[PDB]
């Protein structure tokens, strides 16, 4: 007597990586890195209009 | 948009020449390439991630 | 440290003003009633506001019913993002030792086992309100336990 | 167009560098 | 219309002008060892040129 089990595959998946500049989303940001965002309580932008 | 398609000729070939064999009669299971993939688990092993 | 302490991190907002931002730095050694043991809260669910049952905001004595119902932490450090607590039913600290304050107008002694109360003293109802948050935070009482049943009897005896 | 008229977006921000390394008792007003 | 755009990469920084605060110990109490918290407010300013 001759009988066996057998594994025939084995598949796996792959994370898609997506950059958010990469979107085209991005016009409506201004992607601006603070180096010191946790250390800040009160953040205002000032500019002329 | 088109008539004439390319397809291939040859189906897959899975048979159990060399090493797979005694594992089908001594072991009595089967793995699908252990040619390749008792290789490909050393060099994960020792070199890279 | 899973097992000795367990910090919980109860966010604060973004818009707060410094005159705000000034009363929860004086408010180190209190009680915080957590109603769970995440690890991530905000200052709504600390407050009088999320206290409130079906509309009807309680008295003094239906103030003790939805302590015993929730988790009572003391706070360990307040940051000006986060105030840092630690709840007393897992456990203190790797150390084992919070430093508690006395609201209270009574001294504490060595070994009195301390019962919390709320505010129910004259002179004494001291809510640390935030206006730019519309907050009030009442902090309760600790007492020494031969006044704490002294209080709930007075309480429970006059209605 | 080059006749405009650019602006620096200026972010004004009071940091505290300092809280997290020790205890502070600062003021109510103190823009440090 | 069109397909393949053109995209910024790199994020944005800033020139950073910030009020700057001077801790440093000194040893004795003469003319040259109390300037040298003068000088450090110009030696701290310089580097964030």
């Amino acid at each position: 007597d001759v009988e066996f089990d057998a594994l025939l595959g084995s598949y796996c998946n792959t994370l898609s990586l997506v950059r958010f500049l990469e979107l085209g989303l991005s016009v409506a940001c201004v992607c601006t890195k603070f180096p010191e965002l946790a250390y800040m309580n009160e953040g205002r932008v000032q500019f002329e209009v | 948009e088109d008539t004439e398609a390319d397809v291939p000729v040859t189906y897959g070939e899975m048979v159990l020449n060399g090493a797979n064999l005694v594992t089908a009669l001594v072991m009595g299971k089967a793995v699908r390439s252990l040619d390749d993939v008792g290789r490909h688990l050393l060099e994960m092993q020792e070199e890279q991630l | 440290m899973l097992a000795d302490g367990f910090e919980t991190d109860i966010a604060i907002p973004s818009g707060i003003s410094r005159p705000d931002a000034a009363a929860l730095q004086r408010c180190e050694g209190r009680v915080v009633f957590l109603p769970t043991i995440r690890r991530q809260l905000t200052l709504a669910d600390v407050a009088h506001e999320s206290f409130v049952s079906g509309g009807v905001s309680p008295d003094t004595l239906g103030l003790l019913l939805a302590y015993r119902r929730r988790f009572p932490a003391v706070i360990t450090r307040v940051l000006p993002t986060r105030i840092v607590a630690c709840p007393l039913d897992v456990g203190l600290t790797h150390a084992g030792t919070v430093n508690l304050r006395n609201t209270s107008p009574v001294d504490l002694c060595n070994g009195d086992p301390i019962s919390l109360v709320p505010p129910v003293f004259e002179g004494q109802a001291t809510d640390v309100r935030l206006d730019s948050l519309d907050l009030t935070l009442r902090f309760p009482v600790p007492l020494p336990s031969p006044l704490a049943r002294e209080i709930v009897a007075r309480l429970v005896a006059r209605g | 167009p080059t006749g405009s008229l650019l602006s620096t977006i200026e972010v004004a921000s009071h940091r505290r560098l300092f809280d997290f390394f020790s205890r502070v008792r600062s003021d109510a007003n103190s823009l440090y």
